[PDB]
């Protein structure tokens, strides 16, 4: 018979037959009729002979499902298997994550189950028929469709000195206006993290030297107010007083009503170096517990100067015990006749900017002397001239153009974007040997993915309308054009139409390869090509823009949740191709693949002239002493490069 | 209609049928479906929290934290340690699923307005070329702010002082107060002191 | 209070706790007309409950454990009672026990 | 070693140990003609009476406590861990679980 039990835990036990009848009871005592040990004690018999001497447990429940799904009681047999898994179910959680199959920080395993329980349901319900075929077999990928039923929008550029001239109310909590730097940083804080929850992309502050320029001042007027109070002398003088700059400099071998002129100056520096300091610290650990982007550069006066100069040292230090900083991402603007050129105002800051980018990663640069970037509204003297210079994120956003309002890059953000696969539009039709059949019919189906996508984005626009203002408390208050004459239950369909809808591409090395023989890094043809394509899809976004009365851009993704899911589900369709689908991840949208090598120069050449019809977005990354993101920096100026981020 | 709120709904009522049916054993069950006993923050059965902690934030002031890839020094003022609390007492919520508490504050917030009171007399010393080593340790009976009319030596070069402390520790307790208020657009975190 | 510890209110809290349903035990126990039996079931029925609550919590409690130390990254590094002797892939059994256990009414 | 202390060696000490005889064991699985059947039988064996032996050593840790700290006055007034901190009237439950359960075998 059966001699010897050996336990999951490992133990060895002898065999007990009073074990199999206790089982197989519990499970006839849970149906319609039960019954007595007639075929109990048939079934122990049938098990306990014709054994090994030694089983398992598992190998004996086996037996009992497999004798009690074979004698006239298939009731019982449901009721014990469906139990059993339960059994192992629960036991298999003590280590693993099966919950998460059948659909580590707590919130992130709450958010991990909300998106998995949403993203199906919105993929069945909510999507239309042609759009719901076209993304299950890979064509198109909607970019957080987990966020879709609530009807979001991606970022903004908050327009800070709203916040910091009249203060905010969100909820409960209020704010007064700030009258110091050290509340105006915090103020900045504050907005950033509240406006992260109610969108599902990033965060950006454009202008920020300009914003907090008025709060160095103050705290400079501050401290001579202090300082005359304990001397009983009259510095009414200096509150209005020019400063070349707050340099810091020694106090010995002065005297008089000309040192206590330098002792403020000494403790507004270092308080302002305080207040950037804690903004890093706290912009890094809140990232650690969002997405935030910081732009500035063309301030000339002595309080920008201030904390450009500030921030520029407390970024080179790091975090810490001289550990880099992940966040925020800072952005350097760079414009002909501020701070380029050797005699310019502010050419300390861009070495200094250009000395910390080799240290520290950061600051990327974004060259406002671009075609597409220059605006005919600026002028060097108007105070508040920096609603006219083009700012980005750092997640490779730009949103500069309107069809239908001013031409400025404040208090606007993008709506929505999707990803087009073009790589598998390639491969489906690669059998054709004649080349003119094989690009007439590629482009014939180009057409049509462009029109679903089209139809797509309409349609998510319009859902993402009747969106009632009290939904998005400091958005729609405080941070977007016309949030100003809203009423709390009122839809924002008024203003939605401000925004960017965006259509990116992955991969276009791979296409150009299973199109012609090479791509377009090595063949001029396969350049002329892929210029061909990109151009007739912007056009086609334009005719979209017109017909729909919307605003279309063409974007480069920057790939951060899409670099896998489209090349696994390619070779599970269409097998391995070399140099297509034999590499793991698609190159980048229209990069050049990090195996073919080459120089700086010929990357910027043949990448440069992308950038004029990637308004949505695009990147220019080289990988890699100050001298070289100088030369960067010049070969971004030499061509029309709009964004980089060398390191 | 928040959008969190939208998706910590959709989590709870995901994650409630799975407690239900696979962690809970059959005599508990029964008690649960026929209203005789009620758990508690059910919905965050399968992330194995705790509920509640008392935070000693001695360990945290004296010494600097690394959370992620974040850290911070230790605490040299009342400017930055009522801010490290702020920071603790927000990252320890996103961790359990109750409310978080700081006994003994005015303990632990101590040893930090005596380090502001050494500052304001260093700078007033680079000032006023003297030594004033003697300030540091003066057994002072009470930080109350009292105006300057009429004083002369070292007896307004030591009130100037206790004026200035003041006046960065009130700017501090009222800051402590918004923030763990504001928490509310950014559930607000429940906090105690 | 602490029945292997010593009486300190710092760094330690609440594990999960239960409340249990009086009035519909009182409403069940209506139907007897003697006074003093009605109570007695009523306390009969009132064991059973508590009985059950204290092996959810027992349950619950066995099901906390087990859980490594760098899911919670700030809590058992720095603000639990022993947290110092851990290790990030350890389990946090020998610590936990210095937590309560809550059994409510209403 | 300690569970739910420090890993000291100062003030501590043995409750009790009890011996387990595994040669009766193996002299009763020595009929088997398979030699892997009778390894498995005498762990079959050796399981239970282990079972058996852990359960008496805790039925004696049971009957250990509740005793008087006054019937062992130095022991309870100095010489243990926990103590300085006992009444003379009270049980050393609080403080008897620093020692340690000893099975045995030859
Ligand atoms: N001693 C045994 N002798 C024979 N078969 C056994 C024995 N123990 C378990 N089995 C087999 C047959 C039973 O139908 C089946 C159910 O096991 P069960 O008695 O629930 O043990 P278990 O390992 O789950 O223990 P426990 O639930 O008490 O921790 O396992
Ligand atoms: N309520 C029930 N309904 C149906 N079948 C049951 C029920 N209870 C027990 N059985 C059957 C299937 C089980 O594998 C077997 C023994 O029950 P049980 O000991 O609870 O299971 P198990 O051994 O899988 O669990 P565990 O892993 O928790 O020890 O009897
Ligand atoms: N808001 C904040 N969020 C996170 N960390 C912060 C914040 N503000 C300050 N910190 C960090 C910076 C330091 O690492 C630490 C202690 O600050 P601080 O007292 O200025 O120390 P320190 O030694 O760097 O000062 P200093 O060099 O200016 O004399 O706290
Ligand atoms: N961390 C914070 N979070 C939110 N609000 C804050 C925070 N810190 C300060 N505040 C609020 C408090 C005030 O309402 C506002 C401006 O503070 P502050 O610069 O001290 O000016 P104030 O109006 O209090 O001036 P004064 O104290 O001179 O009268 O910001
Ligand atoms: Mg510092
Ligand atoms: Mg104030």
């Amino acid at each position: 018979m059966i001699q010897t039990v050996v336990k999951r835990d490992g133990r060895i036990v002898g065999f007990n037959e009073q074990k199999i009848m206790a089982a197989i009871r519990k499970a006839m005592l849970h149906t319609d009729k039960g019954e007595d040990t007639t075929l109990i004690e048939q079934i122990t018999d049938h098990i306990s002979y014709r054994g090994k001497s030694q089983m398992s447990v598992e190998a004996i429940q086996d037996a009992i499902e497999m004798e009690l799904m074979k004698s006239a009681r298939k009731d019982v047999a449901q009721k014990y298997i469906a139990y059993r898994n339960q059994r192992n179910i629960a036991r298999k959680a003590k280590t693993r994550d099966v919950f998460m199959s059948i659909v580590d920080t707590p919130a992130g395993m709450m958010m991990k189950f909300a998106s998995e329980t949403t993203k199906p349901f919105v993929d069945d319900y909510l999507l239309s028929e042609d759009v719901r075929d076209a993304v299950m077999h890979n064509y198109i990928h909607i970019h957080d469709k987990d966020y879709y039923p609530t009807k979001s929008l991606t970022c903004v550029q908050h327009p800070l000195d709203v916040i910091l001239n009249h203060g905010f109310t969100a909820g409960h909590g209020s704010s007064r206006p700030a009258k110091r730097i050290e509340t105006a940083a915090v103020l900045a804080c504050i907005s950033l993290e509240t406006c992260q929850n109610e969108m599902h992309g990033g965060q950006a502050i454009p202008a920020f030297d300009f914003y907090l320029a008025p709060y160095v001042r103050m705290s400079y007027q501050e401290e001579v107010k202090n300082l005359e109070k304990l001397t009983g002398e009259d510095l009414s003088n200096l509150y209005d007083a020019p400063i070349d700059d707050y340099i810091e400099k020694p106090l010995d071998g002065l005297q008089g009503r000309e040192r206590l002129e330098q002792h403020a100056i000494n403790k507004t520096v270092n308080r302002v170096h305080q207040a950037m300091e804690a903004f890093i610290h706290n912009m890094n650990t809140i990232h650690s517990r969002v997405f935030s982007s910081i732009n500035y550069g063309t301030d000339t006066s002595a309080e920008g100067r201030c904390i450009m100069r500030e921030i520029l040292q407390s970024t080179y230090q790091g975090v810490g015990n001289g550990e880099t900083a992940i966040f925020p991402i800072q952005i350097w603007k760079k414009k002909r006749g501020v701070n380029y050129l050797p005699e310019d105002r502010n050419y300390d800051l861009y070495k200094l900017a250009c000395k910390v980018t080799a240290r520290r990663f950061f600051p990327n640069f974004l060259n406002l002397d671009a075609t597409f970037n220059q605006n005919e509204k600026w002028r060097a003297d108007d105070p508040e001239r920096y609603k006219w210079e083009i700012a980005t994120m750092g997640c490779r956003t730009r949103v500069f153009e309107d069809r239908w309002g001013e031409k400025t890059s404040i208090a606007r953000g993008n709506l929505s974007f999707s990803t087009i696969n073009i790589v598998k539009l390639a491969i489906e039709c690669m059998g054709i040997e004649n080349e003119k059949q094989r690009i007439d019919m590629f482009f014939a189906k180009l057409d049509n993915i462009l029109d679903i996508t089209a139809k797509q984005l309409d349609e998510r626009f319009q859902f993402q309308k009747t969106a009632m203002a009290k939904q998005f408390p400091l958005l729609m208050k405080y941070l977007w054009v016309g949030a100003e004459n809203l009423k709390p239950e009122e839809t924002i369909e008024s203003v939605i139409n401000h925004g960017t809808l965006g259509i990116g591409f992955i991969g276009l090395a791979e296409c150009l390869v299973a199109l012609i023989g090479k791509h377009h890094g090595e063949s001029e043809k396969a350049q002329e090509l892929g210029l061909k394509i990109i151009t007739y899809m912007r056009d086609r976004a334009n005719e979209f823009s017109e017909q729909y009365h919307h605003n279309y851009s063409i974007l480069a993704t920057p790939a951060e949740g899409l670099s896998g899911k489209f090349t696994k589900k390619d070779r599970k369709q269409f097998g391995v191709i070399p140099g297509v689908t034999d590499r793991d991840y698609y190159t980048n949208s229209n990069h050049v693949p990090v195996y073919y090598k080459c120089t700086a120069l010929k990357k910027a050449q043949i990448e440069a002239p992308y950038h004029d019809l990637t308004r949505g977005g695009h990147i220019f990354y080289v990988e890699i002493n100050p001298s070289v993101i100088e030369s960067v920096v010049d070969m971004m100026d030499k061509y029309n490069m709009g964004y980089g981020s060398v390191n | 209609d928040t959008p969190a709120g939208m998706m910590m709904k959709f989590a709870s009522e995901t994650t409630k049928p799975f407690v239900d049916d696979y962690l809970l054993s059959e005599d508990v069950r029964d008690a649960v479906m026929h209203n005789y006993i009620h758990i508690h923050d059910k919905d965050y059965y399968p992330t194995k929290s705790l509920t509640c902690v008392q935070h000693p934030l001695d360990v945290i002031l004296n010494h600097g934290f690394t959370a992620g890839h974040g850290s911070s020094r230790p605490a040299k003022r009342i400017e930055t340690a009522a801010v490290l609390a702020c920071i603790s007492l927000e990252t320890c919520q996103n961790e359990m699923h109750g409310g978080q508490a700081i006994p003994a504050f005015d303990f632990y917030l101590a040893p930090y307005v005596r380090m502001s009171y050494q500052e304001e007399v260093k700078n007033l010393e680079k000032l006023t070329g003297e030594d004033l080593s003697n300030l540091y340790d003066a057994p002072i009976d009470d930080y109350i702010e009292k105006p300057l009319d009429g004083l002369q030596g070292r007896e307004r070069l030591e009130q100037h002082a206790i004026n200035k402390t003041v006046n960065r520790v009130h700017q501090a307790m009222e800051a402590f107060i918004h923030n763990m208020n504001t928490i509310h657009s950014r559930q607000v975190v429940f906090s105690s002191i």
